[PDB]
């Protein structure tokens, strides 16, 4: 398949949703509703754009319960992404603002789902680089939908043939070899584990990693160099021990200790089974 | 209040129209103009319509609970109290569609950041003026109300065509800073090296803001890392290496043959990394630097209204 380009004129450009860490959100139509994400890079070069509609190319290759449906972009008024309009409120809202109270059957069952789309990810071998509790929305309040996933290119602005990320995103859950932006590709598997990890510490706990710790570089600088690290004290008294055990996994601080999502996921199902 | 017959005309002025302002509605304010936006918020110039007053308005959207954002916004009523020449005059705040307004006045010259780019570099002989400024802004705030700022940088310190400067967006609400915690990376820091290891030291860790902020003013350059060596006689990292930067290596300086010896000593005591062995606010008031650039008569006004394009 080739050209994957909405052209002008069929995008009934919505509300204004939102901003992120790399676009700003429109509920557009588009045969039914959708998600417009117009992208910071507005303005964009022809060897950003290439690497752009390749990687286009891999998302829009993707079919999972637990992920958010990729229906191509456009380069009309600006460059924009389309994807699936979700209803309901994505899982932060529910957790740290709607503060809506599910059990830990419901609890453990989103973040079986979440491995689910995940490992399907990792299976086709696209880096997520984004997940969070922000990027997980509650589809009718049933199915997991993983949203923002991939598009490597359209973050960390380009030179002029370089993608050197300039890290961006949400601190709380950037592993901490992607912190220091060190080594060639801080982004990988492991990387999103980690951030996996995290998810876990809020649909534990209720609350989001490093509650006592109010300064935004303090964190950045505390994590990367290995000093702070989440307090897992704060999980509620009716988590499984096999769940707090797993969760200590993903957020091992050398990231090749932590597993990946085929040995994750297993481990979720059978913690699922003897409850 | 230790303040003069100019100063104390003003400050009353403003208590005046704040009076001929009841309860601020969000259909009572029509949009003028933006003056600026920061990663976690936008401002526009805006009328009040019930009064003609012409105020700055600050909107944050926040994704917090309900039960944490009525404490903001109940945090944030402290804000009335403030009233100082180096503190900017606060209107009020309320919540609506969303979003927290915090109404202050407005400051026609900006932010020293805004005015930094327009100017390419700062003259010392103003840099003293406005470090007497913000050094007394400190002191009001910690003096009659016990609270300190937080985010001492040249974006939070604003500037008028009467030639004042002030303070602003100071940590009155410690949830509102609890809550911002939560945002993306920056590309910058200013925070002291205590505060990237462990919490704030009193008020000496916004000296250290205070002074990394005239070095990146004075030579036109965010300083950390140091100007090359021949970057200097013409007179990018990443966001954790600076902070790496800022606790393990060697603080910043101005260069040894452009600025005077007072000025050079004054950003020194300033950006001292240990916060106890750094200069306090009383030390500070009575520098040889301070002493001798609150004694000169610069025309602020005159340079600020130049460096922009506005009208004398
Ligand atoms: N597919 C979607 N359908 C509906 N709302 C969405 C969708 N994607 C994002 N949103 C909402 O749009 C707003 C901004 O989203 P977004 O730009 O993705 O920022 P973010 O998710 O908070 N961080 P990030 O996704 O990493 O950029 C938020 O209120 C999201 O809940
Ligand atoms: N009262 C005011 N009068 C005029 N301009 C103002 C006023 N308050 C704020 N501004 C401008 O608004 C800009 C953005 O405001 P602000 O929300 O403080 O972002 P910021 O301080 O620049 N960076 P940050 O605080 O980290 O989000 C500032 O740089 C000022 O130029
Ligand atoms: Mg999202
Ligand atoms: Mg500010």
């Amino acid at each position: 398949s080739d050209d994957w380009e909405i052209p002008d004129g069929q995008i009934t450009v919505g509300q204004r949703i939102g901003s992120g860490s790399f676009g700003t959100v429109y509920k557009g139509k588009w045969h039914g509703d959708v998600a417009v994400k117009m992208l910071n890079v507005t303005a964009p070069t022809p060897q950003q754009l290439q690497a752009f509609k390749n990687e286009v190319g891999v998302l829009r290759k993707t079919r999972h319960v637990n992920i958010l449906l990729f229906m191509g972009y456009s380069t009309k008024p600006q460059l924009a992404i389309v994807t699936q309009w979700c209803e309901g409120s994505s899982l932060y809202h529910h957790l740290h603002i709607i503060e809506t109270k599910f059990e830990m059957i419901k609890l453990i069952d989103i973040a079986r789902q979440t491995a689910q789309g995940m490992d399907y990810l990792h299976a086709k071998s696209i880096i997520h680089r984004d997940l969070k509790s922000n990027n997980i929305f509650l589809h009718e309040d049933l199915t997991v939908k993983i949203g923002d996933f991939g598009l490597a290119t359209v973050k960390s602005r380009w030179s002029g043939s370089h993608q050197f990320e300039q890290l961006s995103g949400s601190i709380l859950w950037m592993a901490p070899e992607v912190i220091r932006m060190q080594d060639k590709n801080p982004y990988s598997f492991q990387s999103d584990v980690y951030a996996f990890g995290i998810v876990l510490y809020e649909l534990m706990t209720g609350q989001l990693p490093y509650s006592n710790i109010n300064n935004r570089d303090q964190i950045i600088f505390m994590v990367g160099r290995g000093y702070l690290s989440p307090d897992l004290s704060k999980v509620r008294s009716n988590c499984p021990k096999a769940m707090k055990r797993l969760m200590a996994e993903c957020l091992k601080k050398k990231r090749d200790e932590r597993p990946l999502f085929p040995q994750i996921l297993a481990s979720i199902e059978l913690l699922a089974r003897s409850l | 209040l230790e303040l003069d017959e100019q100063q104390r005309k003003r400050l009353e002025a403003f208590l005046t129209q704040k009076q001929k302002v009841g309860e601020l509605k969000d259909d009572d304010f029509e949009k003028i103009s933006e003056l600026g936006a920061g990663n976690g918020g936008v401002v526009f110039k805006v009328s009040h319509k019930p009064s003609g007053l012409v105020m700055a308005r600050k909107l944050i959207h926040l994704e917090i609970k309900p039960a944490i954002r009525n404490q903001i916004i109940r945090e944030l009523q402290v804000l009335h109290e403030c009233n100082s020449p180096y503190i900017v005059g606060f209107y009020g705040a309320f919540y609506s569609d969303g979003e927290i307004s915090i109404c202050m006045e407005h400051m026609d010259g900006g932010s020293l950041d805004q005015v930094l780019k327009k100017a390419g570099r700062i003259p010392e002989q103003i840099l003293g003026k406005v470090s007497i400024a913000v050094i007394k802004g400190l002191t009001y705030l910690r003096e009659k109300h016990k609270i300190m700022h937080r985010d001492v940088k040249p974006s939070n310190i604003l500037v008028n065509s009467r030639g004042e400067i002030k303070l602003c967006d100071f940590g009155v609400s410690g949830q509102l800073i609890d809550a911002m915690a939560n945002a993306f990376v920056g590309t910058r820091s200013y925070m002291s090296p205590e505060r990237l290891q462990g919490t704030h030291y009193s008020v000496q860790s916004d000296i250290w803001s205070m002074g990394l902020s005239l070095v990146e003013m004075a030579v036109g350059r965010y300083p950390i890392p140091p100007p090359d060596a021949k970057e200097l006689e013409l007179m990018p990292m990443a966001i954790f290496e600076l902070l790496d930067y800022i606790v393990n290596e060697p603080p910043p300086k101005l260069p040894s043959g452009v600025f005077s010896l007072e000025f050079q000593d004054f950003v020194n005591k300033c950006l001292i990394k240990n916060p106890a062995e750094r200069a306090d606010l009383k030390q500070l008031m009575v520098h040889a630097f301070i002493k001798r650039s609150d004694a000169e008569e610069v025309d602020f006004a005159g340079w600020l209204c130049s460096t922009i394009g506005l009208n004398q």
